[PDB]
Formats: structure tokens, sequence, C-alpha cells
DNA sequence: TTTAAATATCATAAAGAGAGTAAGAGAAACTAATTTTTCATAACACTCTATTTATAAAGAAAAATCAGCAAAAACTTGTTTTTGCGTGGGGTGTGG
DNA sequence: GCAAAAACAAGTTTTTGCTGATTTTTCTTTATAAATAGAGTGTTATGAAAAATTAGTTTCTCTTACTCTCTTTATGATATTTAAA
């Protein structure tokens, strides 16, 4: 059995996979390994060295994005057979009948892309590091080595193993597919030799697979999840995954041969060797008339205990609307009367053909860059914008200046635009960024009770117990935060949430209508159109009353 | 008269720099002559002079409405000494 | 210090601008500062000082390397007169 | 040069400033083409564009009439690319750029 | 009137703007050939992008005059030849192909897939 | 009868589709236009033999209006012969003397 | 008894318009950032003078910066050129 | 299926050392110029705040390029009918 995952993290499969006797020891192999003068034992800080991206060679594969290598380690092929095997290798049955099966790695889909609009080539090489397994996650025996395949190959240029989303054609779409090909690939050799060695085989069932009594007594974890699950199997494989324990060798041998006391044979190899939606409108044409009776209906849809959504489209009208919004809120008394003020930091979106930009960076903003060491952001305030050298000059909270040029600017800095904002009693806000210290994340719809000018009571969803958070008057140390009383069309899906939303008379789009009904099950919708003449957009898929 | 702002627009217009850019560097320029005169360098500023300090002795000073003698304390005192080059250019700039 | 250094000196506080820049822009001060003497222009600066010029009435003259007498023409000669916040910055006595 | 040159005109539309005595070339060239104004004067703007990116000049003062200029993508990122280049607000370059090449090139057929 | 052809053009169906002192023309020359009024506009404008690649403009004869739409269906040839003209040329599709049908039909007012040209 | 079909051999029929192709015309219409080309060019048809008639005969449609309808009828008192030959033959003999044919200025090419 | 026609009648396929969509024109309004005006307000100027301290005069050397240039180093522009998702999958259920 | 990060060639701007050019610094004795305390009076540079204003973006009404869909003759084949040898 070969079952295929993909690594994840360098720092996390590093240690991982470099931490009885063990089954051997940890080994590599590959045709391509030999270049690189590595082969068979392998240090484990070349190891993670190959993963994150630093070859033997002077080569260099990190990918820098996001502040982070999200450069792709590699592919882990594992090989793994029935329990039979493992307790023949326990006698102590050498062990090379599975390593040197799996020494089926002698890497034909092995290929790289190489541009010149349009190419595959047959590098057919690559440097992959076996690491050897003793036992299964529940110790029980299951020997099984992890051939972590690393994202690393050699036309004399190096490159990164093929893939393509689109077409299937490159390595890893193969070894996808053939994933089961492989399997029986891996599945002939131990037989092969056992022909040899005389024991005995016998095909069990789907896909041809193979396979002493006591093998029902070893195979714990294919019982546990059939039992917990009745492939998406995946689920419960790893909900039901247990870390690793330590174990004393004997102390689980001993274990072992007790737990196996009444069905089994050894007594085995002394004889076989023997071998030789809704909608309904209401019309105002005036902003200000109209929207005093949406926050109007929208307060007393919040008083009664009804979930309300306010909505409009357009930045100032959402302001113009929030604010009509909380004076009606505290006219009904939802909101509390002692306001008080505090900054947050909104986003401001960059992308490739805008990051590189000077118009859109502006004094009086926040700037952050992602430190790999720190495992923080460090947080900037733009003090100038230079045009002579095309460069930022950015105040750190110790007062501190630096000039950047913008070339030198990349994914791993954040521009943010300090704002400031009311706070009363039941307040709702928003989330914008990875505030410190939650696990709130961005969009997430808090709610805070009450604040004494230094401090803020907030509802942290699930959380069920009152958190509390800073009032800060600073960039420096400003919350990732947004006032969440009226949001943006189609921002937010929901099946029950009414929306009580306003249109204009060129609003109407198909976009903006198909979001608005996308946010909840229904929209008490306020139109500038004249009355029934609003009506006529009606012409889709959601109905009137 | 001559202003600060007036070289400041002078900077803006022949140089492009900044407004903000043009007024603190016309600042600094002036700064950083004044600390240069404060820790006892003389500044030489070729073609357009030299900024000597001088350090001076007591003398026996008086207030000349009332005639009352008041002495003139120790001081130092910076004194500009124009250059050949910049004189030329002045002994005919009658007003 | 010389005007290199002074240029020098503006450079590194001020970073952002090229340092061929902030040179132009010093030898444009100076420029600027000696025309307008040259157009007969009094410069005041609050904080560092005045520049005028004063007139010199033609007189006689002697050359001490030899003792010849030698009268002269009346021309203008530059002169500058420290303020207040120079005068007491650099004066180190009370 | 730099009279709002510190200013942000990241957007798609230039409300271009024109000279009285101008606007009047403008509406001629619209007529003698067909073309609205605002597309007789983003043709022109992106002609002018390519065939001088350097554009030296000593920099009108009477009464102006703003009109709408609605440019594309490509239009909008040269314009802004040489707006940062030469120091002047987007209007400004814009108004320069657009006067000359109607000065040069009457007609604009191509 | 004549707006900026920023949308892309990839359909086969065009709209053609004929002003309507130019529509009978169109109509005529359509029966002098026997061939349909559509497929004489498309015969037309397929080997007019063939003839003239550069093509100057005239000066707006029509302006003001009132037009009437005529549908076109084109093949891919023409196609591709019709967007790589209006991306060469700056107008909207529409315009370039009225202009482009307008100077055929001036030129050629007995046009023969391109083997015989005129009479009037 | 508006309707009236033309008697073309296998032969004729490559040469039908290449003039009408080229022609830019669909097949009715090209073949109504060259009857009345041939009718009105030689009022005076005479016996011109019918030599194609060695091959497997093929029939295209065609629909008449009054004018050539009526032409059609009185030409056929100047041979007494079928009005399908009346209809077929003489656009035989058109398509054998003037391809490429856009109006009567434009010449055999 | 065929057969050479005579005249319908469905099948559908280049045509040919009506409607919907979404984006361009053009004059208009709003908004905040830059520019110019207004306005304190303290620094500057001038006078009163008895007397102590500097510095032009010139002119040919020592010498002390400098600036223009030639070469390299940082730097921006435009264009290729490589990567990564995410996958599929037999069991013994592994690979944060 | 596409960005986005990375390599790479191409100028382009900014910095850096060299060496003659160019400007500075020295010395001789003698006259005026300048230096200056306090105080009063009137000017004037100059930074803060405010008002103007203008670049930039968003709005409102209309129009029409571009596409989709509904209708229509047009081309054509299948089909029934018919007069003569
Ligand atoms: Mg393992």
């Amino acid at each position: 059995m070969m079952s295929i995952a993909q690594v994840r993290s360098a720092g996390s499969a590093g240690n991982f996979y470099t931490d009885v006797l063990g089954s051997m020891g940890e080994r590599w192999a590959g045709r391509g390994a030999e270049q690189l003068g590595l082969q068979g034992s392998v240090d484990k800080d070349v190891f993670t060295r190959l993963l994150e991206g630093r070859l033997p060679d002077g080569a260099d594969l990190s990918r820098m994005q996001d502040g982070s290598n999200r450069h792709r380690p590699g592919y882990d092929l594992t090989f793994s057979a029935p329990k039979s095997v493992s307790m023949m290798a326990m006698g102590g049955d050498k062990i090379d009948a599975h390593n040197q099966a799996v020494d089926a790695v002698r890497e034909a889909l092995a290929s790289t892309r190489v541009m010149t609009g349009q190419e595959t080539v047959l590098t057919g090489n690559l440097v992959m590091a076996l690491f050897n397994h003793d036992t299964s996650r529940d110790q029980e025996p299951q020997l099984h080595t992890h051939a972590v395949v690393a994202n690393v190959t050699q036309n004399g240029e190096w490159k990164t193993l093929s893939s393509d989303k689109v077409g299937k054609t490159g390595f890893i779409e193969n070894v996808y597919a053939n994933q089961i090909a492989f399997g029986r690939l891996y599945r002939e050799k131990l037989k092969e030799q056992v022909e040899a060695l005389g024991y005995e085989t016998e095909v069990v069932g789907k896909h041809g697979m193979w396979e002493g009594v006591p093998v029902e007594a070893f195979s714990g974890r294919s019982q546990t999840i059939r039992e917990a699950v009745g492939l998406k199997r995946d689920v419960a494989a790893l909900d039901t995954r247990k870390s690793k324990q330590h174990v004393d060798p004997e102390i689980k041998m001993a274990e072992w041969m007790q737990t196996l006391k009444e069905t089994g044979f050894r007594a085995y190899r002394d004889a076989a060797d023997q071998a030789d939606r809704p909608a309904t409108i209401i019309s105002e044409p005036d902003r200000n008339v109209r929207y005093a009776r949406l926050a109007g209906d929208f307060a007393a849809s919040v008083k009664a205990g009804e979930e309300s959504v306010a909505q409009v489209s357009g930045v100032r009208e959402q302001a113009i609307l929030t604010q009509a919004i909380r004076s009606e809120l505290k006219t009904q008394g939802v909101l509390g009367l002692p306001e008080v003020t505090m900054t947050a930091l909104s986003p401001v979106w960059l992308d490739s053909r805008s990051r590189y930009l000077r118009d859109m960076y502006r004094p009086g903003m926040v700037m952050e860059q992602w430190n790999p060491e720190t495992r923080s952001h460090d947080r900037y305030v733009i003090d100038r914008v230079t045009a002579q050298s095309h460069s930022l000059t950015l105040r750190d909270a110790q007062g501190e200046t630096q000039v950047v040029r913008i070339s030198s600017l990349d994914s791993s800095w954040s521009l943010f635009r300090p704002e400031k904002m009311p706070v009363a009693d039941g307040e709702r806000l928003r989330v914008t960024g990875k505030i410190p210290g939650l696990r709130v994340s961005g969009g997430d719809r808090l709610q805070v009770a009450s604040v004494s000018e230094d401090a803020m009571t907030v509802v942290v969803p699930g959380r069920a117990e009152p958190a509390t958070l800073p009032v800060s008057d600073s960039p420096f140390t400003a919350l990732k935060l947004e006032n969440g009383w009226v949001e943006t069309p189609g921002h937010s899906v929901s099946d029950s949430a009414t929306v009580f939303a306003s249109v204009t008379q060129m609003a109407m789009d198909n976009a903006t209508l198909n979001g608005l009904a996308r946010s909840g099950r229904d929209v008490r919708l306020y139109s500038s159109l004249d009355e029934t003449r609003t009506a006529e957009k009606l012409a889709r898929h959601p109905s009137f009353t | 008269a001559l202003t600060k702002a007036e070289m400041s627009e002078y900077l803006f217009d022949k140089l492009g720099l900044s407004k903000r850019d043009a007024k603190e560097l016309v600042e600094l320029f002036f700064e950083e002559i004044r600390r240069a005169l404060e820790n006892g360098e003389q500044v030489k500023l070729s073609g357009f002079g030299n900024f000597d300090l001088r350090d001076k002795n007591q003398r026996p000073g008086r207030n000349p409405k009332t005639g009352e003698d008041i002495p003139i304390t120790a001081r130092r005192v910076v004194t500009f000494r124009p250059g050949q080059k910049l004189k030329s250019r002045v002994e005919n700039a009658s007003p | 210090m010389t005007k290199s250094e002074l240029i020098e000196r503006l450079a590194t506080q001020q970073s952002h601008i090229p340092a061929k820049t902030v040179e132009d822009a010093v030898k444009e001060m100076l420029e600027h500062m000696a025309s307008t003497l040259a157009q007969g222009e009094r410069i005041e600066i609050r904080g560092f000082g005045s520049f005028s010029l004063h007139y010199r009435a033609p007189r006689t003259g002697r050359n001490p390397k030899t003792g010849d007498k030698v009268e002269l023409e009346g021309k203008y000669v530059p002169h500058f007169k420290p303020g207040k916040e120079l005068r007491d910055r650099a004066n180190i006595y009370g | 040069m730099k009279r709002f040159g510190t200013r942000s005109a990241t957007g798609k539309m230039v409300k271009l400033k024109l000279p009285v005595d101008v606007e009047s070339l403008l509406i001629e060239a619209s007529n003698r083409s067909g073309r609205s104004r605002s597309f007789e004067a983003v043709i022109r703007l992106k002609d002018h564009l390519h065939r001088y990116p350097k554009f030296n000049r000593a920099g009108g003062k009477s009464l102006v009439k703003y009109l709408t200029m609605r440019l594309d993508d490509e239009t909008n990122q040269l314009l802004i690319a040489a707006k940062n280049r030469s120091g002047w607000c987007k209007t400004d370059e814009a108004a320069d750029r657009v006067i000359d090449h109607l000065i040069k090139f009457p007609d604009f057929y191509n």
C-alpha cells in the first residue's frame, strides 16, 4: 500500500520525520540523489534545508509570498502492507523484505516545466529521503517507511517537480491518478521475495489486495475507523489519530505477546520453512427620509429580537446610513448614551499592478511587515512620500525612521488606513485582520456590552465568557476593526437573516440584486424609485410577497 | 528683504523639491551653520565667505542715553569675512 | 567645516534627497544670497542674522609691503550682524 | 510645475481643464472626426504619450472650461507614470499633452 | 455620437450602423448583385479588410443624419480580421465595420469576390 | 407552375457549385438569375442539342416569379419542347457560356 | 402499364428585427488636500556715545578646496521564465 | 488558468576617486568702521489657523454598443397528382 500526501512546511517535517531498534534507520535514494553527493544517511539540518529550499549545491528554491515561504516542500510517498508482514518482522524477519521492496523506487513520471508561451521536459530523477518506521500510530506492529520526496529536481537547470491543475499532464497529477497502480506495483515484490522464503500468500478482497490468525487483532486502527465512519473516511482518520506515545521496545514486545495470548499459530517458521426568496419594496425618493424610515424600521426590528442586517452600496452612502442607524438606535435606546471614541485600522487592498505605484501611499497611514524571526508584524507609520528617490519614510513606535525604496516593497508589507469611530452599548463591530490574542478572524461579528474609556467588554463568538479589549488612541496600538451595522451588498451569506436594504434608482443592477437575495432570507427593501415602478425590476428569480 | 520663504520657493522652482523638502532643507541649512558655530568650528563657505569665531575681553561700556557706565560682558561672537569673489559682485551693488 | 562637509552633513540628515540634489540646493542657496547682495538688497533670517551692504567713501590707502600711498575708489562691502539665537548659542559666557 | 503634484490620482476619470480658446479647437476636432469630445481627447493623449515620453516644457492664465475624460486602463497607467515622472498633477499633464497634440496635429485621423 | 471602443469585441454578430442615406444604396447594390443584403455587406467587408489593411477615415460625412441598424453575422476569418483592424485603428467594432462597408460600397459598386470590381 | 427543376447531369453539378459559391449566391437564386440571363440574351434561341444526356440526371429546384414564368411559357412556343427542357437546357448553356457573371455589363471571365 | 412531369407541403436555415444589459457622454455635485490670507508676536532696526578692537589697502607666492570628468555602483524598466495551487485513492488507515 | 515571484538584459541615475583650476590664506603699518551696554518707538519675518480653491472622485439622466431571442421568408426536399405513349 502507498498512501500519498502533500508535505506542508519544511520546519514541521524536518523535525518530525527525522525524529526494537527502530526499523533499521533513516535512508535516502533516487536517480538524482547521488548528483548532490548525498546518499543513504542524511542529516537533520540538510534534510530541513532541502525541504525549505537550500540544496546541497548553490541553488535556492525559496519562494517568499505573504511574508512566508509558500514553496511546497515535497510529496510523501509512503509504503505499507497488512499486518502479516509486520507480524513476520516482529522472529525479526529480515525488515529487508520491505526495505528492498521499496528500494521499486529505481521516478518515470519525474519531469519539470520549461517555457520558451509554450513545455514539460523529462528530467526523470529526483532526491528522495526514506525514513523507516516500526509501528503504527496505535504503536501496534506496522513496519512502514515514509519516502519523503522533496519538491526539488535537477537540461542542466534545477526546477520544482511538475504540476498543472489544468491538463493534468505533470508528475504529481500522474502520481495521484496512478495511486492504485503504484500500490499494486509495490504489492508484488514482497510476495516475490516470499516465494523464495516460502510463506503463505492469498488475495483477500478489493483491487486484488493480498495478505497468521492474530492479523485481525493487530488492526485496531482500521477497526476503529470503520466503527467511527461505518473516502473523504479521511475526516475520521484525521480525527481519531492520536499522537505518538513513547514505548520501551521490550515492554512493547511483552504487551504484544500478552495481548495475543489465545489466537495465533509461533511455531510457524518451525514448519513453513521446511520453503526449501421573498421580497417586499417601499418607495421613498429623498435620501434623508428614506434612510430615516429604513433606520427606524431596522431599530424596531432589533428591539423586538428580530435578527436584522442593514444594506447599502457605496462607502459614503454606507457612512450616511450608519449615522442614521446609530441615531435611530439611540432614540430607541438600543445603543447606550455614553459614547466614547477609539481608533481602528481598515485594510487597503493592494496588488502587483499597484503596490509599486506611489500614488496610493499617503502620510499618516500604517505599514506592517511580517517579521519571519519574531513571528509578528513590525508596525510603521508613513511620514514622508518622496518623488525624488521614489522612497517612503517610515516611523516606528520608538520614533526612529528608515527610508525604503518602493521597488523594494513586496507582499510582506501590509498597508492599513487609520480611522476613528464611536462606540457605545450594543455596538456591532467587524474584525478586519489578525487581531492579537484572539482566535477571531476577518469578517467575524463581535458585540460590545459596555466600555469604561480604558477597556471594552466584547463577546467572542462561542467563548461564552466576557473577553476584554484595550481602548487605544494611537495608530501603533489600534485594533484591526470596523463598524459592522451596515454591510456591503452580498458581503455575507445567511439563510435566515432579514436584510433591511436600501437601493437607489441606479443600483438595481443584476449583481446587486443577486447578492442582496444571497445576503438573507428576506429583504425589506427601500427604493428610491416610485411606488410599483421599482417593482418593475423584479423580473428575476427572487419572488414578491 | 530676502526670506526663508523666498529661498524655499526658489529651490522649489529651480530643483523641483517638494515644499516640505525645500522648507526643511533651508531650515536645516541654517541650523547646521548655527550648530557648527555653537561647537566652535570655523565655517569656510568657498566663494561666499568665512564665519570666524572671536572671543572678546571685557570693555568699559556705557548707557548712551543716561551716560552711566555699564561694563560689556566678555563674550564670543561670530564674524563674517566675505571672500574676494563675493566682494567683486557687490562693489557696485547700489540699491 | 567647509562647503563640502556642510553638504555631507545635510545629505546625512536628509537621507531621502540624493546627495547631488542636496549639493545643488546648497549651491543654489549660496548663489541666491550672492545675487541678492549683488542686487543691492538686504538678507534677513530671524534667528541667524542679517546681511547688508555698507558704503565706503573714497579714501586714502597704502601698500604696506612697500609703503607707497594709493588712493582708492568708493565701493560697497558686505556686512553681517548675528541674530539673537546665534549670538546666544555661539557665545560661551554669561 | 508641482502645483498639486503630491495628490493621489489613481482614478480612471480625468476632469480635464482646458483654456476657453482651445475648447473650441476640441469641439472643432470632434465635429470633424465625429468622435465625442472625450474620445478625441483620450485618443490624442494616447498618441502623444506613445510618441513623446519626455515632454520638457515651460509650463493659459485665463478662464478654464472643464471636460470629463474617461480613460481606459492602458492610458491611465501611462498618464500616471508620466505625471509621476514630471511632477505635475494628472489634470495639468493631461491638459499639456492634449494641447500640444491639438496644436501640432490638427486632424489626427491616422 | 461615436463613442470610445473600450469594450472587448469577440462576438460574431454585429449591428451595422448605416446612415439612412446609404442603407438604400446598399439595398440597390444588393439587388444588383443578386446576393442578399446582409450577405452582400459581409462579402464586401471581408474583401475590404483584404484590399486596404490600412484605411484612412472619412470626416464624419453624415453626422446628424438618421441611422438604421442591420443584423450582421460574420465568419471566423472575417471576425478575426475585423477585430485586428479595430485594435489597429482604435474605433469600436460597429463603427469600423460601418465605415469599411461604406468605403467598399463607394469604391466598388459592383464588387464580385475580388475578381470583378465595378461598373458604375 | 412556379416550381420547376433543372436536369443537371453529374458533370455540370461541380461547375454549378463552383460558379455559385464564387458568386456568393444560393443555388435557387443563381439558377433563376442564370435562366433569366439566357432567356434575355437569346430571344431567338434555337436547337442546341442534349449532348450531356449520357449521364445520370439530377434535379435542382427553383421558384419562378410572374415575369420569368411567362417568359418561359412564351419561349416554350419557340421550341415545342417540355418545360423542364425550357428551364434546364438554357441554364446548362449559360453555365457553359458565362460563369463569373454579375450582370449583363460584365462578360465571360 | 410506366413515366415524365405539375403542383403541394413540411423542414428548417440564412435573414431580420425587438428587447435587455451595461457602459460611454456630459454637465453637476461633493470632499478633502493643497494654497493663499489673516493674524498675532517676538525678533530686528535706529537713535542717543566714549572708547576699545579689527581690518582693508596690494601683491606674489604656499596652499587648500573644488569641480569636471571617467569609472563603477545602485537602480529602475520591460520582458520572459518558473511555481503553486489541487488533485485521487486497494487499504493495513499513515504523513503537524 | 492565472497571477506572482524570480532572472535577466538594458540602459539610467547616483556616487566616487584624480588631478589640474581655482580660489583661498599670509605679511607689512596705519587710520577709521565696528563693536556695544538700556530703553523706547516703530517695522517685519514667520509659524498657526482659517478660508479659498482646486484636483479627484462620485452622481444623475440619457444614449447606444453588444448580445440574446423571437419571427420570417428562402432553399429545399419529400410527396401527392397528372397527361401521353
Ligand atoms: Mg510513519
